[PDB]
């Protein structure tokens, strides 16, 4: 909070109109480079556990 | 320096021209333009200034992380003798991940830098795409360039994204070498039964050549029309002009028909931009939906028939 | 691409899927290649096609519209233009046979020498001065350092006698380079532009060939309005009357070789 | 029929030979000399085509004989003949209709030519056109010659002319090596990567953002000059598009050419000479 | 360049605050971290 | 922010805003990559191993 | 301090908008270039000695 | 170049004080890390 | 610098900045290119003898 | 060029000098090198 | 050295400047080639021999 | 300087400057060539027999 | 050319011997070397 009332000049140098549909972009990949991510790999939340009968009285 | 409009024969200077006026926000060109004799004999002899914010800056550092980790590796098989190094250059290269590791993160050692390397190098391409997407809005531009650059994006991410992923398994993708990858689509064709009856391979090919067509005649035909000031397209293209007046007629009495200075352009794009367009999907297809284009071609009736003068047997089915 | 399918998969199923959106884009290309041009004229032969067609396979596109930048009019595509005029008789009353142009065909503006009334204005630059000038008004343009300077060179001609001598080059200062050479006959002692594009250099003898044209007829070249620069309409009117030359220059020329 | 300004350009002269007698125009097409020429080659050829699709790989009524345009094939004489004319139906029509081609491709440029002569424009198109028609006069004279056999030529059939492609490249096994192959290829994506930029840039400055002018060279130059730096040039790109084109095709008939008469070993090998350096 | 030793002085400080700020915030990220699963 | 003070003297050479992008992008990368690297070896915490397997409880 | 002596001339030929840039470039690259290098050698820490094997502990 | 002796000699000087900030930063660096890892 | 007493004349055929500059370079380069090199085949105190324990001993 | 006989050594002399002092940095770093593997 | 009695000439037809930068590569390259090329086969004192086997020695 | 007295007449044709430096590239190249070629084939005294085996033999 | 007959000779005559040098040269490392392996 202490250099909360010192960083408000940020907007004299950097244009706003750039700065924010640049990051709305910045983060729509990220977020979805997230899920990619962790669903390839770490877990996969709709074909690992359940509902185990989706596949497994789906498959059959 | 022949005069064919091939070589110009007298060159002359101006003051380094910054580019034009940009918009607000925009950070201003830098860069101070350099003059080329030899290099402004073949076209235009100013150099830069370069554009370079957010977007170029965090791409230019992007992918150049991708390429030292490349290069790095390289340089590593090689155990660093730089000797070697240049001598295997071609044939060095940084090999995917082992298929004993599907998607999942790997080891820095088994596959691990490639992915790494891989998605340093995807964003990197994707990041660019956008930092052309700025500097064409920045000048009013269309987003012509982003269309095409995107539509060879396409068929990059094929290589990778869509069909590999689509496979569940980082084998089914090209490596980071100059010769090795010869081999990846070597191999790849020889896996799927011959690309040469691939449907969109074909397409594509028809692309490749195409598009080398074209320029041949375009870039010909604004040449041999150079005289009457056929270069200068956009003039052209507004208000129509002496050189685009036979520059067509041509055409027009050699085959038939023809298009206007600006049409074809049009046509050059599509028959460019529709190259990797068909190229992402003839790979998209390949080990997905279809493993074998031959028997798929003649499944359909288009493998040619031949005699037979020449024949093996088969030991298994003998045996 | 048989008639008769007996086979059906994914891989065919995205095949055709393309060919519709191909047979459409040559279409849509197509009609774009008609915004300059058609209508036709006649009828010499009637419009070869595996369809005929009233004109074409595709009806011609609607009417874009161009904005050009400041202090210009506005350009429309396709746009219905006025009959032009043909300074030359019909070499035989059958379709298609050729025109023989009246007069001297070096100015009888048929042909080679033929060019369309260009806008009788002048192309700028971003800013809004004449985009081609002389080196006379371009202030900062100045011969590459190393390369030989055209200025003071004696243009000679296709004959091979001399025409006259350089006094001036006209640069570009949109595109950095030289276009037009401002040439001094010797006969009629005016001045007249020579286009690079027909413009050839002999650094040794310090000269200018030209085979388009010989070193007489540089005399009566399509005199500029504004020596200070050079208009669209004469512009394309100039180096047009070179062409001529490329084709009546010499009986030679276009009398056939075998 | 003509268009809008056509009348005004259709002089008569600039002819090479006989051009007087044929030199009319029919339709939007021109004939004089070459002009009767190429197609007194395209009907006896385009129907020696297709009699091959009629009679076919043995006869018209064997089971081979197909109309099906991607099966459709007609393959050259054996390596046997080398330079002698086999049985029209033995290799015969190939050989015949071949020469059919260079008539219509060869006399197809020289009818550009005079074509050009009568625009007075550049004689560009048609010496680029050259190139094209050169390439193929490698992969049926050239080749084959310094081979001795033209069974050595590629078989005229949609899909058939691929395999001669997939042996010949096998022939050298992994023929991604050749050294002007590589070359050629990457001029070839070179050109197709020159279009997609050249093409694009134009439409991009003749038809802007909405209430936007047409654009100027002005732009251009620094457009690319804030991607990449430099901008090569207006004419510039029409010069090198045209060199590329043209680089590619010519690389690449270097490509087929050294491959079998100047090297039958295998390409991946051709490197060593790289390797057997005594440098490392 | 550009501007004067007076704004920017200013500059200094104000991005200065927030310069160790991303010192702190990531000094707190490995200090935690260490603490979780401690490396080396 | 002690030897802050003669610090303070660069801002008058060069355009602060470059070493501000050129930064925020600079640690773009370092960050995407290190949990890469990281991730990719000492511990793929997201499905190297701990916790409860997603593949044990998971895929039965 | 020696040296230190007649080295300021140094800044009237070379300008400084040059040495402060390529200089962090340089120490970046060079940097990166070591933890990497040295990574990939032995002495590696993320996963080459301790933390001893917990993976495989925590995992199954 | 671009300046004079003055604006140069001092440059120099802060210039200075500021690579042996690194050296100093750096060494004392390599000394932690090679107390721990121990290379050679 | 003893008979290099002579050789002042150098300057004025050999530009300064670029001299300087440049050289800097190739240094940089070489600098690295050798370590490299040598670090090849030579000897690789990063993996070849101690006190490197933890790699091995640390590893199984 | 673009410089005279009288910096000529200026510039001579201060940058010879220097270039010494790297040339026996160096000596001295192939030095401690031998002493600790030694080569050939 | 004799033979050199008119060989001052020289620096009259070929351009100093020139001359001298391109010998300044020439020999620069030169040199780098031959140590290259000498080290490979003939004598590679780094992995090639003695006089210790920190590898050979300190690896095993 | 026997043949300079009927030969002389060759420099006003030939450009002195082009064929001076022209000739120097050649022959350095040849030079570099030849080595190459000679030392590849015929004997690579480099790599190939004597002085000795110092390297492998010396060593191991 | 770019000069007389005068010149010419000035020129041809330094150039010349200087270039015996050369063979000289060769021709000494030539034996040099037939001295220790005469190839053939
Ligand atoms: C270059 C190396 C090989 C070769 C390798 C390949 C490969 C590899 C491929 C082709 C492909 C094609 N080749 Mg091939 N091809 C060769 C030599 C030829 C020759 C020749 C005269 O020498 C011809 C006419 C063709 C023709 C063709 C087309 C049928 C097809 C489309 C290419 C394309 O789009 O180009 C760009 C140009 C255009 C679209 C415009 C004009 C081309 C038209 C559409 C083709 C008409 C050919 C026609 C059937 C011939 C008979 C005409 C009669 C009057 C009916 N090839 C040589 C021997 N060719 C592609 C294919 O799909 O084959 C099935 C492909 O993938
Ligand atoms: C196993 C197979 C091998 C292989 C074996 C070969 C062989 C074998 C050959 C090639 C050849 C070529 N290969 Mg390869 N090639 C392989 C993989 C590749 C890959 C790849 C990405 O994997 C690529 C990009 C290429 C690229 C190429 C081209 C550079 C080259 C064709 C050149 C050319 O321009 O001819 C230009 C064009 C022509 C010769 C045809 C002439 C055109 C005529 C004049 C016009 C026809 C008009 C027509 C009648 C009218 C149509 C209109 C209708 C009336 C409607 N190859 C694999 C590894 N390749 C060929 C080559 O090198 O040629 C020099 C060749 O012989
Ligand atoms: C590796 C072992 C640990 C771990 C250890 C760490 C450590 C250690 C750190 C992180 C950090 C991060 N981790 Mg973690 N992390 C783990 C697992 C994860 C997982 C996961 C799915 O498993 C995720 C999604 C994350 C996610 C993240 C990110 C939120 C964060 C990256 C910050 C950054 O560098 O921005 C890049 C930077 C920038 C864009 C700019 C710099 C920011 C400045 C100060 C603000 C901008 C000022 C600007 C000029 C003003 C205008 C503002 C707007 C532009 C308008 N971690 C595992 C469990 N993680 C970092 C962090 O967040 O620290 C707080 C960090 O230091
Ligand atoms: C292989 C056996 C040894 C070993 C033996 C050696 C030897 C032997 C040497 C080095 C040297 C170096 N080693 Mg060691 N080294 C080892 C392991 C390492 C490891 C490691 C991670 O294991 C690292 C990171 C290093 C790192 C380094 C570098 C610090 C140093 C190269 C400096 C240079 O290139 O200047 C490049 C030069 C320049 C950029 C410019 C020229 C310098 C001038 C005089 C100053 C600049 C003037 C300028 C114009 C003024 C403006 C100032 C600024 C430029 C703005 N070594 C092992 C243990 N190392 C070299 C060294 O220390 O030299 C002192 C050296 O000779
Ligand atoms: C093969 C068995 C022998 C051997 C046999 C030979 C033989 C036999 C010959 C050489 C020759 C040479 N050998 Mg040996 N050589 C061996 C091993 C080596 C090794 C090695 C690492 O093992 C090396 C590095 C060399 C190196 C060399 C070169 C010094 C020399 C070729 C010079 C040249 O091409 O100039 C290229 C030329 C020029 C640049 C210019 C032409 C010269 C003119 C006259 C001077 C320039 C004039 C100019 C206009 C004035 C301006 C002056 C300045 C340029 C500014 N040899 C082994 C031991 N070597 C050649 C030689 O030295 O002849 C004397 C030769 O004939
Ligand atoms: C470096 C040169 C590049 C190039 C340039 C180029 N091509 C050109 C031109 C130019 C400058 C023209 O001016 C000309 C054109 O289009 O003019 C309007 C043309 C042209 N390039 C063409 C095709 C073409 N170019 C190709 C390549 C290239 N063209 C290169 C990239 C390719 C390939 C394989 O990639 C093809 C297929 C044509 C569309 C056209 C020339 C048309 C022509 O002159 O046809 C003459 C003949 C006939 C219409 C009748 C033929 C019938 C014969 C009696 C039988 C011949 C049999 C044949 C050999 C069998 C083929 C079977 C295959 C299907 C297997
Ligand atoms: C099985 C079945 C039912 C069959 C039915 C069969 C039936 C009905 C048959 C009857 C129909 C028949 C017989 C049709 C015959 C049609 C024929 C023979 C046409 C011959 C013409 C011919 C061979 C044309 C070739 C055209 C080709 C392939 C061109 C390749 C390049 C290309 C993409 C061109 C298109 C764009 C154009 C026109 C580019 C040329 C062009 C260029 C290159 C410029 O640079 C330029 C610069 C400035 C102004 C204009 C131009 C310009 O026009
Ligand atoms: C009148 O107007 C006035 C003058 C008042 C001004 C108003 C001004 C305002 C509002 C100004 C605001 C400015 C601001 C808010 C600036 C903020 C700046 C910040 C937050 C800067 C932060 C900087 C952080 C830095 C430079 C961090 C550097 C980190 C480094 C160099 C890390 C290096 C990491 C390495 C080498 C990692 C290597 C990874 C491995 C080891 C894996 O590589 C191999
Ligand atoms: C007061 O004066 C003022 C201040 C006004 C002006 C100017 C003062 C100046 C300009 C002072 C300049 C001083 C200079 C210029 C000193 C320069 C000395 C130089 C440049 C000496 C260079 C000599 C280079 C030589 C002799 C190179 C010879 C190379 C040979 C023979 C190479 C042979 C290579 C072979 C055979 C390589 C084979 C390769 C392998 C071995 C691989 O083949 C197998
Ligand atoms: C008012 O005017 C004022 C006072 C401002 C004028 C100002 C004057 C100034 C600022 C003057 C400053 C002058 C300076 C600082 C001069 C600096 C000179 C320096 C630092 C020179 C450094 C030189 C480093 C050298 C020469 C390193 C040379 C290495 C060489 C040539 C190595 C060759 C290596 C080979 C051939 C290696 C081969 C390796 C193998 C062959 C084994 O690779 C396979
Ligand atoms: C040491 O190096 C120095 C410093 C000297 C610099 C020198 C560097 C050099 C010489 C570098 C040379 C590099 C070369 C020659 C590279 C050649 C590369 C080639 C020939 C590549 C060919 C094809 C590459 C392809 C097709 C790559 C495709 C990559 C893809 C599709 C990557 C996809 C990545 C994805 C989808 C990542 C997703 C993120 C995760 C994995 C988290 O999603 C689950
Ligand atoms: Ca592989
Ligand atoms: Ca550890
Ligand atoms: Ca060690
Ligand atoms: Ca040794
Ligand atoms: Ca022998
Ligand atoms: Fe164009």
């Amino acid at each position: 909070f202490t250099m909360n009332a010192n960083l408000y000049k940020i907007w004299l140098i950097l244009d706003p109109r750039r700065v924010l549909v640049s990051i709305v972009a910045f983060q729509i990949v990220l977020g979805l480079l997230i899920h990619m991510i962790v669903l390839s790999t770490d877990l996969n939340w709709l074909d690992d556990n359940i509902p185990v009968s989706y596949q497994a009285l789906g498959k059959k | 320096p022949e005069y064919q409009n091939i070589f110009t024969a007298v060159q002359v200077r101006a003051p380094a021209y910054p580019g034009v006026p940009l918009p607000k926000g925009n950070l201003p060109r830098i860069g101070r333009p350099i003059f080329s004799y030899w290099l402004g004999k073949i076209g235009d002899a100013q150099i830069g200034p370069i554009y370079l914010g957010l977007t170029g800056t965090l791409s230019i550092f992007f992918g150049l992380v991708a390429i030292s980790i490349i290069g790095f590796n390289m340089l590593a098989s090689v155990h660093w003798d730089v000797f070697q190094f240049l001598k295997h250059f071609f044939w060095l290269g940084l090999e995917p991940p082992p298929p004993q590791y599907g998607l999942r993160i790997p080891p820095l050692s088994e596959g691990g830098w490639w992915l790494m390397a891989g998605l340093f190098l995807t964003l990197s391409i994707l990041l660019w795409w956008v930092r052309t997407y700025k500097r064409a809005e920045a000048l009013g531009m269309s987003q012509h360039l982003s269309w095409a650059f995107a539509a060879a994006i396409f068929f990059y991410l094929v290589l990778g994204f869509i069909r590999p992923v689509m496979m569940g398994s980082w084998a089914k993708a090209v490596p980071f070498g100059i010769f090795p990858h010869l081999d990846w689509t070597a191999a790849f064709s020889i896996r799927y039964g011959n690309l040469y009856y691939n449907p969109f391979h074909m397409l594509s090919i028809a692309f490749l050549y195409g598009s080398a067509l074209l320029f041949a005649m375009h870039g010909a035909t604004i040449l041999s029309v150079s005289r009457f000031g056929g270069d200068r397209e956009i003039d052209q293209i507004t208000h129509r002009g002496t050189a685009a007046e036979r520059a067509a007629l041509f055409w027009r009495w050699t085959m038939g028909f023809n298009v206007t200075m600006e049409s074809i352009h049009r046509w050059a794009w599509w028959c460019a931009v529709l190259t990797v367009i068909t190229a992402g999907i003839g790979i998209l297809l390949s080990g997905t939906v279809v493993d074998n284009w031959y028997l798929w071609a003649v499944k359909h009736g288009m493998a040619p028939a031949y005699p037979e003068v020449v024949t093996a047997v088969n030991p298994y089915e003998t045996a | 691409s048989a008639g008769i399918t007996h086979y059906i998969d994914a891989a065919q199923i995205t095949i055709w899927a393309f060919w519709l959106f191909f047979f459409g884009l040559i279409i849509y290309l197509r009609r774009e290649d008609k915004r300059e041009g058609y209508p036709l004229d006649s009828d010499r032969t009637e419009r070869s096609g595996g369809r005929v067609k009233v004109v074409g396979f595709p009806d011609l596109p609607d009417p874009k519209t161009f904005v050009l930048p400041h202090n210009g009019g506005t350009v429309v595509a396709p746009r219905v233009e006025a009959p032009v005029a043909v300074n030359a008789t019909p070499f035989s009353p059958a379709p298609g046979s050729p025109l023989v142009p009246n007069g001297d065909p070096m100015l009888s503006g048929f042909g080679p020498a033929a060019s369309p009334d260009r806008p009788k204005h002048c192309d700028l630059t971003f800013e809004g001065l004449p985009k081609i000038v002389p080196m006379r008004v371009a202030k900062e343009f100045s011969i590459a350092e190393g390369d030989p300077d055209p200025r003071g060179m004696t243009v000679v001609g296709l004959d091979g006698e001399v025409a006259g001598t350089v006094s001036d080059v006209w640069v570009d200062r949109s595109e950095p380079q030289i276009r037009y050479l401002e040439v001094e006959v010797a006969a009629n002692k005016k001045k007249v532009l020579l286009p690079i594009g027909f413009s050839r250099f002999d650094k040794k003898a310090r000269k200018v060939k030209v085979d388009a044209i010989k070193a007489a007829h540089f005399a009566n070249v399509p005199t500029l309005s504004n020596p200070d620069q050079v208009t669209l309409y004469e512009e394309d009117k100039v180096c047009a009357y070179y062409a001529g030359g490329k084709l009546y220059a010499t009986a030679e020329r276009a009398g056939p070789l075998l | 029929a003509m268009l809008s300004f056509e009348k005004k350009y259709r002089v008569r002269g600039g002819t090479l030979i006989g051009g007087d007698l044929f030199d009319f125009w029919v339709g939007p097409f021109y004939v004089g000399f070459f002009g009767v020429v190429g197609f007194c080659f395209t009907l006896l050829g385009v129907l020696l085509i297709v009699w091959g699709a009629t009679i076919g790989p043995t006869g018209p009524t064997s089971d081979l004989q197909t109309y099906n345009l991607w099966r459709i094939s007609i393959a050259p004489p054996d390596l046997s003949y080398g330079l002698r004319m086999a049985p029209l139906t033995e290799g015969g029509l190939w050989q015949i209709i071949t020469i059919c081609a260079a008539g219509a491709f060869i006399s197809w440029a020289l009818r550009e030519v005079e074509i050009c002569r009568k625009l007075g424009i550049g004689f560009h198109v048609p010496f680029a056109f050259s190139f094209a028609i050169g390439a193929y006069l490698v992969l049926v004279f050239v080749r084959p010659l310094l081979m001795g056999a033209w069974g050595h030529g590629f078989p005229y059939g949609i899909l058939s002319h691929l395999d001669w492609v997939s042996n010949v490249g096998y022939q050298f096994l992994h023929f991604h090596y050749n050294p002007a192959h590589m070359l050629a290829i990457s001029f070839f994506f070179t050109n197709c990567l020159a279009l997609s930029m050249h093409g694009s840039l134009i439409l991009s400055v003749t038809n802007p953002q909405k209430g936007e002018p047409v654009k100027t060279s002005e732009h251009e130059n620094t457009f690319f000059r804030d991607i990449v730096g430099y901008s090569i040039g207006a004419l510039a790109i029409h010069r090198l598009g045209l060199f590329l084109a043209l680089s590619a095709a010519f690389w690449s008939a270097v490509c087929i050419l050294i491959s079998g008469p100047f090297w039958t070993r295998g390409w991946p090998e051709w490197w060593n000479w790289w390797l057997e350096l005594p440098l490392w | 360049t550009g501007l004067t030793d007076d704004e920017a002085k200013e500059f200094h400080a104000i991005f200065m605050q927030s310069m160790y700020a991303w010192f702190g915030l990531v000094v707190i990220a490995h200090l935690l971290a260490w603490l979780y699963r401690p490396w080396l």
